[PDB]
């Protein structure tokens, strides 16, 4: 959604970077410290991961 | 008889051009059309008299695209009609001149919305043709090709919805291929955005 719209997408932005924030606290697996700084853009931390190691993030995880 | 008749009109003209040097002729007759012929909507506008008529008849104003945006097809009252089949259908021949492009690249959007209402009337087998025909016009045109765009975004949306495991459509599908192939040489940015979201080719998702 946020690549895809040619246009601001600021709202996308936020709730994306709180999700990934949801996220990486939920799983232990996600957990530390290259995301403080992320403030969702392109600067997906989780896109430089999966370009090093691998596109295996794990399977689904889900919210308890 | 086009609308009414889609398929010969659009077929005769997407022929023509592509062969004849006298584009003139044919794409003037696109962007001026002096008739348009649809189905009737129903009932009071006035009609003029001589012999007995169900041929001929005046209007007050109609909007062919009813409340869905501004931008709507209007044809001023004063212009005639006249009511052609008497057969199982109010079908009327009007006389107001419109651009059949301008108007085409308004007919197709509305499908996607179905927000709008549209006295025209919708189907996908005019749409093979229709894209064609300014597939073929702009590819014909090529050169004064900025003119004459009235298609650029909405035939991609049409192309990303229309994706289809069907035949009709599939042959609309190349349509839009088509068109957007034309369109290249004049906005070559624009086809390669869309083609980095086409969702047709992106293996790279992984």
């Amino acid at each position: 959604l946020f690549k895809s719209r040619d246009p601001k997408p600021l709202h996308l932005l936020d709730c994306i970077h709180v999700l990934l924030i949801r996220y990486v606290e939920n799983p232990s697996q996600v957990l530390n410290c290259e995301r403080r700084r992320f403030t969702n853009l392109c600067l997906d931390a989780v896109c430089g991961y999966l370009v090093e190691l691998q596109s295996m993030s794990s399977s689904v995880a889900v919210q308890a | 008889m086009f609308p009414h008749l889609l398929s010969p009109l659009l077929q005769l003209l997407r022929a023509l051009v592509s062969g004849k040097s006298t584009a003139k002729k044919v794409y003037s007759f696109l962007d001026k059309m002096s008739f348009y012929n649809e189905l009737y909507k129903h009932k009071p506008h006035d009609v003029i008299s001589h012999e007995d008529g169900t041929l001929w008849r005046r209007q007050t104003p109609k909007l062919l695209y009813p409340l869905g945006g501004q931008t709507n097809l209007r044809i001023p009252q004063g212009t005639v009609g006249q009511v052609m089949l008497d057969d199982r259908a109010y079908l009327v021949r009007w006389e107001y001149s419109y651009s059949s492009w301008t108007l085409f690249t308004c007919e197709i959007e509305m499908l996607l919305h179905v927000v709008s209402t549209a006295d025209v009337i919708q189907h996908c087998q005019r749409v093979k043709p229709i894209i064609d025909l300014v597939h073929k016009v702009i590819s014909t045109d090529l050169s004064i090709a900025d003119c004459l765009l009235p298609i650029t975004s909405r035939i991609y949306m049409l192309l990303q919805r229309l994706t289809t495991v069907i035949s009709p459509p599939v042959d609309v599908i190349a349509s839009c291929v088509n068109c957007l192939t034309v369109l290249a040489a004049r906005n070559p940015a624009k086809v390669w955005t869309d083609l980095r979201h086409t969702g047709f080719l992106p293996f790279v998702a992984h």
